[PDB]
């Protein structure tokens, strides 16, 4: 396997590379938040309305009480995970009826009021990409009563004492929370995460975001149309990537697959003999006397108890993993959506500007808007400049040379300027700095005094 | 359930509810013959060990209590079925065998047994069901000169399969020299008589053995026991008995297409899904009766003694084992209001319950996410704060838990 | 408020309570008391009953140890979070949003608690907002003036420059503004004067 | 100083050693060797062991 391309960057002790353009990139991070809540009845699973089996099952103490307690703790923890990820805003902020945010097009993440469930286009795509297992959040005993074609997997799952509890928050409330977070982020910036919502125009908010990462705010006010066009193209590319490839949502589908497969194995383990002469309990009751059928029922009880304990243990381990992922998703919601992050590779790849949450089945989807430098150029650089026996260092920025003249420019964008005492400070003489060059430093007071 | 006298505010799962069946349904095929067990157990001389007879028994009602009145046997040793409950279930094939053996080879007739009779004369399968009537025959199979009417074979060249015979007599050879029909060197006839005499020990007396074999219900049934049938009723939670299998469910009509050799229908967990009526050619589905979980919703016992009951995941027009249908079952004892507060007690998909004054009562409501706000957005408008507040907030985090140790020898055994 | 540490105490009490209570089960034997089986039977039958009791008690002990391992993993994750919060709230100042309290973080004070720690997060919350009209730049003598730090606001007649998180209005000066370009590229630039000292 | 990676090595060595040592137990049977159970008993008793 290939680790990657081979690169040899041209390091030198007076050579620097400074970008002259940029690009705006919108990435996508998918995180699971909650999983399926299940409740299992012991007496219906192990015995199934057999009184003799229940009487011998009562001699094993309080195993089924602690299995019921463990499953109840898991089911409470899932709702706690969803509450601590999504319910972070205090008011349901509403987007204004106008649709001008400085040229940025948000019409594909804002909700559509035409459909009943107020979900966006990307939310609808993410809901259609994950094939739901038609779980117990809708009652199905009326459908299981009417036998159509063959026996369903879900009906045979529910007929053996396995029940799936619906989540506390419906998808409408998750979508409403996501719309509130989106409206607050678009309208008020990061001010709604630290108190009241203070309104600000979107171009000025984006200029604050550019000033956060080290680029001066006149870059946005000169390149607003280009940055808006790049953002709209990135949003369209996100839509095309979600419509084309369905393999990006593998984590939520993995959660659904594991939650179905564990219950399928639990149902399948009821057909085993475990050393008995038969697996059906009624045949053992209707074929043998009291003592020998008590021996066979004891074997079946021990086998089914072991299988149920294994299911509860793997559910506990998976719940711990999902809880760690939900803690990460809550941290990402608090730090990317509600603010601006200086942490590298947190909140996307690049220099982080914004983020937009989207709701998904059993999880959340983040759209990390970032800043990427594009077109670099080679320059000759110096640490300081000697002038009149004094060493001048830049205030913010870097000294560059195009071959004949020396300029001062910022770090992440090529905007050269005349070297002046306004943008430089003086510290010491020229005999201490290694690599100091000779140039003149312009004084604004000299032509004003002579005029 | 909580093992306490004061409960707190919340929702607690107490027990489960099961709809009880009312009637009992017994179905059996119609037969009137009696299986002739009386004509087999008594004879002047039984068949030999190598020529044991086979009787095909089918299409008759078999009363097995009459076998105790036909022979004074000691051990009615059975393996796969208890001898007291053959009148209830039904089978598809009943066999019968008859041979007379020695008193030292009575225990050789067993599944997974080796020896002389069990290896070369009469081998039973390892999955054998049904059992054996064996009793002493020193009265009728003894002579002062000895009984020479029964033959057994010593050994053969290999092993012998279960339910296999060997009638022909051949001279055994254990060398390269040919026997040529003459019992010479390394040539012995493998058949010799028992020689039953009253002067031997107690372990060599002749015995009469009758072996019965059963076949489980893997086919349409022919042989049954004495049991009165019952009329068929459907769309009601009953206790059906279709050819010896018991169960509980709601029998309905079916649209499944069955092959003419098919009579059953199984599930993934090896549970019967459909069944064929032994009387008429109609296929009936089996669906178990309604059930679920019961959750009790209460405030504290210091506040009130009122409760609300949630029956999880049922359409509760069938509730008798304020009624409001939720997505998580339906709620009894609490009324639904068209308001929205914070969630006090969580019930299900967006529904919560609490204890409010509008006389105290327990009410159910759809929970409210938060206050509606519409911040005024404009492209030349900003809002800047002019004052501030200083807030102190408490966050609590666990760090460590209780360190425990165990001693296995004193926990499991106790010195 | 302190339900988490109370739950930490209650779980470790309940696990030991059910581990003691599991000694009363028979697990298919004739009695749960070992001395009664040892006195009431011969060697082989008592060996059978002791084998049943040993199997049941070993299964209960294994269940207890597995549950304790999972709870210890969760407690260790919470302790790692508490150590990170001690390193980042108390020992410094945190720029992470909704870490170290809700608002703009200033200080934090640890407090000891049974089986845990309690943090007192001191934060800054803005209180009294006020509407102002704003502009991205100021056009003066064919030049675009952008603020070095802050925002241009107007009360209706006069344009000032003030900081973002507090209302401290100041006259627009070349000391608190910088110039880059002209008034033909910025959308929404307004006309005003800039005081030269 | 490098005790954590050494603990990672040692735990996975010790668990496999314990899993190998668990084959020597009788678990209430008459012998820990499967072949001696199959050769020293009949079908039913050896099936129980
Ligand atoms: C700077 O780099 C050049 C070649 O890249 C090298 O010859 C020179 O020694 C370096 N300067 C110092 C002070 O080592
Ligand atoms: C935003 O994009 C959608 C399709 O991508 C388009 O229909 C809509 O007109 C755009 N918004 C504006 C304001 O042009
Ligand atoms: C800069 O110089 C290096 C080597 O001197 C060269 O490979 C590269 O193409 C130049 N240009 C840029 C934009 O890096
Ligand atoms: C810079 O100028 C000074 C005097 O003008 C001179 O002494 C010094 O050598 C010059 N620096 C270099 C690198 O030549
Ligand atoms: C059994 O019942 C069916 C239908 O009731 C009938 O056709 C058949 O002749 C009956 N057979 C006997 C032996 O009574
Ligand atoms: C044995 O069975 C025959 C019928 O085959 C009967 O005539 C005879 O009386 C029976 N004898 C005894 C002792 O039961
Ligand atoms: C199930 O409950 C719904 C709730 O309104 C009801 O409309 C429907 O008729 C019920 N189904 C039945 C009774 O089969
Ligand atoms: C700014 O807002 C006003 C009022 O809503 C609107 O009429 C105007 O078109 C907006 N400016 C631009 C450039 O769209
Ligand atoms: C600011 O203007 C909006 C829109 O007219 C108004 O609703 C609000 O009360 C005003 N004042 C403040 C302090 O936001
Ligand atoms: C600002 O002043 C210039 C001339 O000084 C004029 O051309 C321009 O239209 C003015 N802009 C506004 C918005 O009044």
């Amino acid at each position: 396997m290939s680790l990657g391309a081979e690169n040899s960057v041209a390091y030198s002790n007076n050579s620097i590379a400074i970008p002259t353009n940029f690009t705006i990139s919108v990435t996508t991070e998918i995180l699971p938040v909650s999983m399926t809540k299940t409740s299992v009845d012991c007496t219906m699973y192990i015995c199934g309305d057999s009184t003799e089996c229940s009487n011998l099952l009562l001699q094993y103490g309080s195993f089924c009480t602690q299995l019921k307690r463990a499953l109840t703790g898991i089911a409470v923890e899932q709702d706690k995970n969803t509450q601590e990820v999504f319910a972070q805003v205090k008011q349901i902020y509403k987007t204004p009826p106008i649709k001008y945010f400085g040229g940025f097009n948000f019409s594909q993440i804002l909700p559509d009021p035409s459909k009943p469930s107020k979900r966006s286009f990307i939310e609808d795509l993410l809901f259609n990409k994950v094939t739901l297992a038609d779980a117990g959040f809708i009652k199905q005993y009326g459908d299981c009563l009417g036998d159509i074609a063959a026996r369903d997997l879900i009906c045979a799952q529910k007929f053996n004492g396995l029940t799936v509890l619906p989540p506390l928050l419906t998808d409408e409330m998750i979508a409403q929370y996501t719309s509130a977070l989106l409206a607050g982020t678009i309208t008020s910036g990061w001010t709604f995460g630290a108190g009241a919502a203070l309104q600000i125009p979107f171009a000025m908010q984006m200029a604050y975001r550019f000033n956060g990462i080290g680029v001066t705010q006149n870059v946005l006010y000169e390149n607003q149309k280009l940055i808006a066009n790049q953002f709209n193209s990135a949003i369209g590319k996100i839509q095309d990537s979600l419509s084309s490839t369905a393999s990006a949502l593998g984590k939520l589908q993995d959660v659904v697959n594991h939650n179905a497969q564990a219950l399928n194995t639990l149902v399948k383990q009821l057909s085993s003999k475990f050393g008995a002469i038969s697996s059906v309990l009624n045949d053992i009751l209707s074929r043998l006397d009291k003592v020998e059928a008590e021996v066979q029922i004891d074997r079946l009880i021990t086998g089914r108890l072991q299988s149920l304990q294994t299911y509860v243990t793997q559910q506990l381990i998976r719940a711990a993993e999902i809880r760690a992922s939900a803690n990460l998703a809550a941290t990402k919601m608090s730090e990317c959506v509600l603010g601006q992050s200086k942490r590298v590779d947190f909140c996307g790849k690049g220099y982080h500007l914004m983020s937009f949450p989207q709701s998904a089945p059993h999880g959340v989807v983040f759209l990390h808007v970032t800043y990427v430098p594009a077109q670099e150029k080679n320059f000759t650089t110096a640490p300081a400049i000697c002038h009149d026996g004094k060493a001048h260092f830049p205030r913010e920025g870097v000294f560059v040379s195009n071959g004949t003249h020396w300029f001062v420019t910022q770090r992440n964008f090529y905007e050269p300027q005349i070297i002046t005492t306004d943008n430089t400070f003086v510290s010491g003489n020229c005999d201490v700095v290694i690599g100091i060059v000779n140039n003149t430093v312009y004084d604004p007071l000299q032509p004003e005094l002579d005029s | 359930t909580l093992k306490s006298f004061t409960v707190e505010k919340g929702i607690y799962q107490t027990s489960n509810f099961r709809v009880q069946p009312t009637e009992s349904i017994v179905r059996f095929p119609n037969i009137t013959n009696l299986c002739p067990f009386h004509e087999v157990f008594n004879a002047t001389t039984f068949a030999s060990v190598y020529a044991w007879n086979r009787k095909r028994i089918s299409n008759c009602v078999a009363d097995y209590s009459v076998i105790y009145n036909f022979a004074p046997f000691f051990a009615f040793k059975c393996y796969g079925v208890s001898p007291t409950k053959l009148n209830d279930l039904c089978f598809t094939n009943v066999y019968a065998d008859s041979f007379v053996i020695r008193g030292n080879e009575v225990s050789q007739i067993a599944p997974g047994q080796t020896g002389n009779i069990a290896d070369y004369n009469y081998k039973l399968p390892d999955d054998f069901t049904g059992c054996v009537i064996a009793w002493n025959s020193n009265k009728l199979d003894s002579k002062p000169s000895g009984n020479y009417n029964y033959l057994y074979r010593l050994l053969r060249k290999s092993k012998l399969k279960p339910f296999e015979r060997d009638i022909s007599t051949e001279i055994y050879q254990a060398g390269n020299k040919p026997c040529n029909g003459v019992a010479g060197p390394n040539c012995y006839s493998p058949l010799q008589s028992y020689g039953f005499r009253p002067t031997y020990g107690v372990g060599h007396q002749p015995y009469r053995v009758v072996v019965l074999s059963f076949e489980l219900l893997h086919a349409p049934a022919t042989v049954c026991g004495p049991k009165k049938s019952t009329n068929l009723v459907k769309n009601k939670c009953v206790n059906f008995n279709f050819n010896g299998l018991t169960g509980t469910g709601v029998l309905t009509e079916s649209n499944k297409k069955f092959l003419p050799f098919q009579q059953f229908g199984r599930d993934i967990a090896d549970t019967t899904d459909a069944v064929r009526d032994p009387q008429t050619l109609e296929i009936l589905d089996i669906t178990p009766c309604s059930f679920g979980g019961v959750s009790v919703i209460t405030p504290g016992t210091n506040t009130s003694n009122q409760v609300a009951v949630l029956y999880q995941g049922v359409n509760c027009t069938e509730v008798p084992v304020n009624v409001f249908q939720t997505r998580a079952g339906c709620l009894i004892g609490a009324e639904y209001v068209n308001n929205s507060y914070e969630c006090d007690i969580p019930i299900g998909a967006g529904i919560c319950a609490s204890y409010q004054t509008q006389s105290q009562s327990i009410i159910a409501y759809t929970m409210s996410l938060g206050a509606e706000n519409s911040v005024a957005y404009s492209n030349n408008s900003i809002a800047i704060p002019t004052n501030f507040t200083i807030s102190v907030t408490t966050e609590i985090l666990p760090v460590s838990m209780t360190k425990t140790s165990v001693d296995c020898t004193m926990y499991i055994c106790g010195d």
